[PDB]
């Protein structure tokens, strides 16, 4: 099952971001990956600035791996616990990363 | 300085020509921030210009130059891509000059390090066919320069895996799996652990190519290196599907993971107790299978490891085996 409300993206967001309401525009932005608890749901349709609704997630069992966390989001147990007093749930972590760069002269 | 060596690259005189171009390959090698300020000077055009030279030397030096700008930032490699570098480079594929060729393949690389939109637009100006055909090359300076930029192209997402196994490539590298060259046999390794880094129809056609025996008797190998590699494609099979994961239990993987159990060695550690722990969170049949093999004593003691990434990656497989 999937829940609408509006959109007050700043940038484009793919399928699987977590969001968080804005208290000022009273819409759904994406998540700081700073504010503890704070994340409401998880974007179903990739969306953008443009878009007027979101379609996302407000209940479900999502795999760590699965959602596109924010690159300010570090700890790995504040990630996890994001989605306290919601219908959310979440599981585990991988290892590397893989993009090999050769300079020369 | 600069615009003056770019309006240099046009120029007449051949002494003056040479300069510019080897001074900017000179900056172009010396970070991100100097590789911009040759963008900015609009270099691009010119080099990807002389890429169409009947000067082999002139040639090999802007090709060497566009190759350091490709091994910068994913803005730097678009900037390659928006001056029109790529159709020129598949086109050097075609090289009877194997200079020109290595350095083809080493920029082409480069490119395919960026972001999914970098890895498509190789795909999209016809690199992969050149680089399937290379894998049949006698050439071993060639083959591996052709297997590193396949394996930066298969680093991508879902649909530029897909165009990686659609070009055929998947036989080659299951074949390849079988080479006495352990640096060939580790770029082969490294393409097919980025192709089971997808989703599960990708998963199942490195299974269907025949992968799972040689990657399953490359875990008995004292060569750590590929040791990793071969476990790391074991691992990223078994997060796929419960019917993926039958089919690394019956090409006899169990025995030998629960064999790396026993390893001091915290990188092949935290590998063989993630395979086994993507291979616990399948059905019942799976978790029976890995019962079976008695790795449940061993999961259960490396709960009391020291080091919390082996500690946490123990707790993790023996939750997801017992649940
Ligand atoms: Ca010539
Ligand atoms: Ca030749
Ligand atoms: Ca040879
Ligand atoms: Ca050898
Ligand atoms: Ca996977
Ligand atoms: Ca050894
Ligand atoms: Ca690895
Ligand atoms: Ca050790």
């Amino acid at each position: 099952p999937t829940a609408t409300a509006p959109g007050g993206l700043s940038a484009k967001a793919p399928a699987m971001t977590p969001l968080m309401l804005d208290t000022s525009s009273r819409k759904l932005v994406a998540w700081d990956g700073t504010t503890d608890g704070a994340a409401v749901g998880i974007l179903a349709v990739a969306a953008d600035q443009t878009s007027t609704t979101l379609t996302f997630y407000k209940s479900g069992t999502f795999r760590y791996e699965d959602v596109l966390w924010p690159e300010a989001a570090s700890d790995e147990t504040k990630k996890r616990t994001a989605f306290a007093g919601t219908a959310i749930s979440i599981v585990g972590s991988g290892s590397p990363k893989r993009k090999r760069k050769r300079k020369r002269k | 300085e600069l615009p003056q060596m770019v309006q240099q690259l046009n120029s007449p005189d051949q002494q003056e020509l040479q300069s510019a171009l080897r001074k900017l390959s000179q900056i172009a090698s010396g970070g991100n921030e100097q590789i911009q300020a040759v963008i900015d000077a609009g270099a691009l055009p010119a080099l990807v210009q002389l890429l169409s030279s009947p000067n082999e030397q002139i040639l090999q030096e802007a090709l060497w130059t566009l190759g350091n700008i490709a091994s910068g930032g994913n803005e730097q490699i678009q900037a390659v891509i928006d001056a029109g570098a790529l159709p020129a480079l598949v086109q050097l594929l075609s090289s009877p000059n194997e200079q020109i060729l290595q350095e083809a393949l080493w920029t082409l690389g480069n490119i395919a390090s960026g972001g999914n939109e970098q890895i498509q637009a190789v795909i999209d100006a016809g690199a992969l066919p050149a680089l399937v055909q290379l894998l049949s090359s006698p050439n071993e300076q060639i083959l591996q320069e052709a297997l590193w930029t396949l394996g930066n192209i298969a680093s991508g997402g879902n649909e530029q895996i897909q165009a990686v196994i659609d070009a055929g490539a998947l036989p080659a590298l299951v074949q390849l799996l079988s080479s006495p060259n352990e640096q060939i046999l580790q770029e082969a390794l490294w393409t097919l652990g980025n192709i089971a880094s997808g989703g599960n129809e990708q998963i199942q056609a490195v299974i269907d190519a025949g992968a799972l025996p040689a990657l399953v008797q490359l875990l008995s190998s004292p060569n750590e290196q590929i040791l990793q590699e071969a476990l790391w494609t074991l691992g990223n099979i078994a997060s796929g599907g419960n019917e993926q994961i039958q089919a690394v239990i019956d090409a006899g993987a169990l025995p030998a993971l629960v064999q790396l159990l026993s390893s001091p060695n915290e990188q092949i550690l935290q590998e063989a107790l993630w395979t086994l722990g993507n291979i616990a969170s399948g059905g019942n049949e799976q978790k029976q299978a890995v019962k079976e093999a008695g790795a449940l004593e061993k999961l259960e003691q490396l709960q009391s490891h020291e080091n919390e990434k082996i500690q946490k990656e123990a707790q993790e497989a023996l939750e997801k085996l017992q649940s």
